[PDB]
Parts: C-alpha cells; structure tokens; sequence
DNA sequence: AGTAATCCCCTTGGCGGTTAAAACGCGGGGGACAGCGCGTACGTGCGTTTAAGCGGTGCTAGAGCTTGCTACGACCAATTGAGCGGCCTCGGCACCGGGATTCTCCA
DNA sequence: TGGAGAATCCCGGTGCCGAGGCCGCTCAATTGGTCGTAGCAAGCTCTAGCACCGCTTAAACGCACGTACGCGCTGTCCCCCGCGTTTTAACCGCCAAGGGGATTACTCCC
C-alpha cells in the first residue's frame, strides 16, 4: 500500500511554499499574449518594454494575492475553509471595486 | 545623464549598518521609495501654501506636511531631525 | 572666490540639499522655495531611509545574509507598525508576503 | 513646388508603377453595397454575404 | 485568442496559497479570470494613455508605474 | 441622526488632546458630524453584507471588524 | 475639563445609524464596537484639522480645515 | 531649407527541443450543506425622566483686512568638483548532493 | 507508543555574475552681487464663537416578556484533494526583419 497525506495536509505544505518566497506565480509567456491581447483592444501597433510587462505581471500577481487573502477571510467568516465565488463577490463589493 | 538616489542611500546603509550591502533592485525599491515620499511631502507642502495663499514652500510648510503624512513617532522623529538640520544651517551660512 | 562647502555638509547630511532645493523648483509646487525648506526635506528623506535599512539590514542578518534585498525591505516595512502604515497602498516588486496561516487552517489534534 | 516634382517627375521615369501601381482591374461599379469598416475586429473566420444591391431603388 | 485561459489552475492556485488558502472551489478559477482581465483593462488603458498623451510607440515601464500610482496601487521597482 | 450637542462635547473632547483651548466654527462641527453619520452608514452597510454572506440576519462585532479588515482600516 | 462624552452617542443613535445602513437585527456587542470605531475615526480627523489650524497660525478651526483633513481621507 | 537614402538598434516573429509544468483519471474522505431542537438573547411596548433643542441676552476673543518696508528669494554670470557612465573583479549567494533530522500517518 | 518513509534541513563544494570601488569629465551646484517684492509686523474693525438662563417635549432608559434566530449536533453525499500517468507548450537560442529616428546629400528658391 503506498504512503498518503491525508487531504489538506499538502495544501499546508504548499501554503509554507508560495509564502516564504519571492518568485512570479504566473508563467512569463502566457502574461504577455493576454497583456498584448488587451493592449489591441485599446491601440494596435503597441510595443512593449520588457519592464513594463514585468512591471505589469508584478502588479496584477500583488493584486490577486491581496485579493486572495480578503477571501480567505470572507470564506472563514463563515464557518467554511473553502473559498467560493460568493467569497471573491462580497471582498470586492466590500473594498468598492464592484 | 540620469540622477539616482543611489550614492545617498549607500552614505545612509554604510551609517545604520557599517558591514551591510544592498542590491541593485533593492537599491531600486529605495529610489522609488525616495521619490515617492519626497513627492508626497512636496504636494502636501504645495497645497499648505496654497490654502494659506502664500507663494513660498518655507521649512514650516515642509514641517506640517510631514505631521500630516507620518504616522504619529515616525512624525516626532522626523520633525526633530528636520529641526536640528534646518538650526545647523543656520548658525553657518 | 572662496572655497565652495556644500549646503548637505553645512546641514550636516548625507542628502543632497543642492538636488532637493533644484526638484522643489522644477517641479513647480510653488512660486518661491525658501532655503532651509530644501534642507528640512533632505533631512527627513535621509532619517526615513535610515528607519527603513535599519530594520531591513537587521532583517537581512536574520536571514543570514550580508546584502539587502527586496524580500527584506517588505518583511521590514511590514512588521513595523508605523512603516507598514506608511506604506499600506504601496506594491514591492519581489517582495513577497508575510508568512500568515489563519490559525483556523491548521491540522487537528 | 519643384522640391517635390523633380522626384516624382524622376519617378515615373524610371517606371510608373513606383508612381501608382498596376493591379486588378474592374469597371466602375454603380451599386450599393456593404464596406468593411475595420480590418482588425474583422478576425479568421467571417460570413461573406450578398450585399451588391442598385442605388436606383424603385419604392 | 483568449490567453485568458493561460492563466491556468494550477497558477490560480499558486496564488491563492501564497495569499493563505487551504481549500478552493472548482467555481473560483473563471471568477479569478473575470476579475484579473478587469484589472488589466484598467491598469493598460492608463499605460497606453501616458504613451499616447507622451506621444510614442511603445509602452515604458514608467507608463505602467504612473498608470498604477494613478488608479491607487503604487509599485515600487520599477522607477516610480 | 447623532444628537447634536452630545457629538460638540465629543468632538472638544477629542480637539483637547491636541491643542488646549481651541475654538471650533459652528460649521466646522456639522462638516464633522455629517462625515462621521456618513461614515458609520456606510460601515454598516458593509457589515450588514458580513452578516448576510455568514447566513445570519443580525449583525456582529466580528462583522464590524471583517468589513474594517478588508476595508483596509485595520 | 471633559470626559467620557463618548457615551453621547446613544444606542438609539446607533439603531438609526444601523436601519439606515440597511441592518435587520444588531448583537448587544455592537454599541461598544460603533463607538471604538467612531472615536477612532473622529480623533485621526480632528488630528489633521487641528494641524491646519496651528499651522496658518489661527486658533478657530474651520470649516474648510476639516475639508481638508475628510480630503486626506 | 527640404526629402530620401543609408545605417544603427531594438523590437517582433519564427524554428527547434527539451523538459519541466499543465492536464487528465480515479478513489475516498471529509468538508459543505440541509435538517432538527432549544434556549437565550434581541425586538417590542409602556411608564419614566432626562436633557437636547429653541428663543433670547451678553461679552470679547480673534478672524479678517489694510499699510509699510525690509529681509529673503529669483535671476545671471563665472567657477569647480560632486555625481554619472563606463570598465573591472572577486566574493556573496545560489545551486547541487549527500547524509542527518523532522514530521507525518496508519497501526 | 512506534515505525516506516517521505519531506525539510544542513553541511560543504562549485562557479558565475553582479556588487563595490576606481577613473575621467561635465555640467549642475556653489559663490557673489543685484533688485523686487511679499509677507512679517502693527493696527483697526466687528464677526461670530462661547457662556449662561429658562422652557418645552421629543428622545433616551429601565423593565416585562414573548418568540424569532443563533448555534451545536447529526447525517450524507458529493466534490475537491493527493498521487500516478500522459502530453503539450513554456523556455531557450539563434536568425530575420523592419522600422524608425538621426544624419547627410543635393536642389531649388529666396
């Protein structure tokens, strides 16, 4: 029989990761194809600086993880540990972005 | 020809910690934190003398920008050594 | 002509008082810039940078390191009350977060 | 104007086509029809209808 | 094109371990996409703005920084 | 909303620990009051959504200080 | 000399402060709550109109002091 | 003084591969969610009293405005060295491997 | 309680690239004098801020008491996690291109 975390030790573990460190959460490539996509919709015939889409990556990851955090609070209020759509909805109606 | 903070912020890293280094992006981080406060306290500073209808950013436009924008020590701190800068200015030329 | 001494070195500071007198004009905050109002500003850029690699200096110890790096100015910035308020809207680049597990997450006995 | 002209005159000297290229040719067509407003929103895959309709248009 | 979709799961759930969460609902992957491309709407109308009003063509690192401090979210790094 | 009178004596109290002796303009204390009722209001909304988002109908400390948390206040 | 005028603020004061935030039913807990966050706020406030009235040497604080002190918010 | 060729540079696009990260399948567990009972804690109504609100009287602090000048900053030309761009190197930090210590889970 | 084994740590070794110091020079900060003016100071005006009294009644409080609702409990089931397998596209490197912005040539026009 194999060896088996039970589950949610591992979400632990990988929480104890992705705190206690620095590195980009997205992949580099993929950022830039969305980040061009969007820029067409706005001027076609854009270029773009290496630093402004790190500059750009860096801030919307900083977004989403601050995000995270208002839900995980949201999530916890109520009597759950699993964050729902419904978590993310009432942080930004909360915070005024919605 | 660029301007940095950089020979500045290296004068204060080698006072508070004699043996302590900083890298390039964290030298960066304190450019942009330089220039950030620096732009805070001139806008605060900016509209003090315009409420007051006076043409002249003096030291104590700058003194109650700082009491505005710091958190309450950090304030004190900050008026003091502002203080003693501006006195020994003075009393030279 | 006599032998020209800085308006840092007759402050007293590291800061440079010339480039703070000069960005206060060009920035045009207003018409006339007094000249201790340029010294007043270097001296609070130049304690701010202090409170801040103080504690990221001693930040970098913990961590064994001898050299500063982004990670350190946001542990810094975050544990200190006052620069955590300061810098409550404000994005490191590179510096991560807080480690901070709701003590609800953690396993059962 | 000559600052202009002595090159576009030296142009078609060479060859006409530098001054306004041959291509495909029709004859005028005196009809409606619909035009594409945007090249870029127009994407890979589009429907091409059967606009071509008279501009004498009998009510 | 939807690069939207590059965003994928497992990034989503990199970032929601990083801001502290244990457990996440299969719904909460299509609502992240929704509210990340909201952000990115934002923040590169601005970024083009500045290269536009400055008049060049191509987007600075500084074009986003200014974006940023203009919508509230302040980055430091990047000049700024 | 607030009683008039009771949010003056509150406001020259908290005034005093600044500088003693200060004057306030009539003006200036309802430019207070009207921020402080506008403000609470709208704090209460954002609890009552805590509430709510927890199944409950009453609100509660913990609602308070969810809405502050995320507002960024605290 | 004055003290305690925070409990000035009634609960009924609070009730209404709460119905016109769209509130059903508030815990007993809330009025000590609603007051650590009004005077919390109302101090941070009157801090910044205050320090627009020493600074341009008055000693009235005005109505556009406070202006600028809600604008800093 | 204009307009076009020439040439630098720096950004976008494509090709190959390699491998590390994303997608897919599947068992099971345990956390979400509906259901129940109780009980205590909040909304309601009444009688009580408390002081907020209004109309009115009195005073003086100090906000607001004008007058007068001189101290302080704006402006310019000549002087110089503090601060920036470019080149170098060596030592700090990462990255790996391997054995030692820790933690987790079923027994 | 033990144990097995996976996951996290540590210790020393390797190397590479970026941090810290040196060099040349420019040009931006400083020295010296000028001149205008604004805001510092003294002085008058009267606004409006603070204090007190007396009356009115609506607003605040203490209490009775019912029942609506917060909370711990029980059961289930479904769906999200931990792990092995399959596969695809992110990353890297190298070459192309084109474009655009500054420069240089040559003529015509003034």
């Amino acid at each position: 029989k194999p060896h088996r975390y039970r589950p949610g030790t591992v979400a632990l573990r990988e929480i104890r990761r992705y705190q206690k460190s620095t590195e980009l959460l997205i992949r580099k490539l993929p950022f830039q194809r969305l980040v061009r996509e969007i820029a067409q919709d706005f001027k076609t015939d854009l270029r773009f600086q290496s630093s402004a889409v790190m500059a750009l990556q860096e801030a919307c990851e900083a977004y989403l993880v601050g995000l995270f955090e208002d839900t995980n609070l949201c999530a916890i209020h109520a009597k759950r540990v699993t964050i729902m759509p419904k978590d993310i909805q009432l942080a930004r109606r909360i915070r005024g972005e919605r | 020809r660029k301007e940095s903070y950089s020979v500045y912020v290296y004068k204060v890293l080698k006072q508070v910690h004699p043996d302590t280094g900083i890298s390039s992006k964290a030298m960066g981080i304190m450019n942009s934190f330089v220039n950030d406060i620096f732009e805070r306290i001139a806008g605060e500073a900016s509209r003090l003398a315009h409420y007051n209808k006076r043409s002249t950013i003096t030291s104590r436009e700058i003194q109650t920008a700082v009491r505005l924008l710091l958190p309450g020590e950090l304030a004190k701190h900050a008026v003091s050594e502002g203080t003693k800068a501006v006195t020994k200015y003075t009393s030279s030329k | 002509r006599a032998k020209a001494k800085s308006r840092s070195s007759r402050a007293g500071l590291q800061f440079p008082v010339g480039r703070v007198h000069r960005l206060l004009r060009k920035g045009n905050y207003a018409e006339r810039v007094g000249a201790g109002a340029p010294v007043y500003l270097a001296a609070v850029l130049e304690y701010l940078t202090a409170e801040i690699l103080e504690l990221a200096g001693n930040a970098a110890r913990d961590n064994k390191k001898t050299r500063i790096i982004p990670r350190h100015l946001q542990l810094a910035i975050r544990n200190d009350e006052e620069l955590n308020k300061l810098l409550g809207r404000v994005t490191i680049a590179q510096g991560g977060v807080l480690p901070n597990i709701q003590a609800v997450l953690l396993p059962k006995k | 104007t000559l600052m202009n002209l002595v090159m576009q005159f030296r142009k078609v000297c060479n060859h006409p086509d530098l001054f306004e290229r041959a291509d495909t040719s029709s004859p005028f067509f005196c009809g409606h029809f619909a035009e594409t407003g945007s090249f870029l929103r127009e994407g890979t895959n589009v429907a091409l209808g059967y606009s071509t309709r008279s501009l004498v248009e009998y009510r | 094109r939807d690069n939207i979709q590059g965003i994928t799961k497992p990034a989503i759930r990199r970032l929601a371990r990083r801001g502290g969460v244990k457990r996440i609902s299969g719904l909460i992957y299509e609502e992240t996409r929704g509210v990340l491309k909201v952000f990115l709407e934002n923040v590169i109308r601005d970024a083009v703005t500045y290269t536009e009003h400055a008049k060049r063509k191509t987007v600075t690192a500084m074009d986003v920084v200014y974006a940023l401090k203009r919508q509230g979210r302040t980055l430091y790094g990047f000049g700024g």
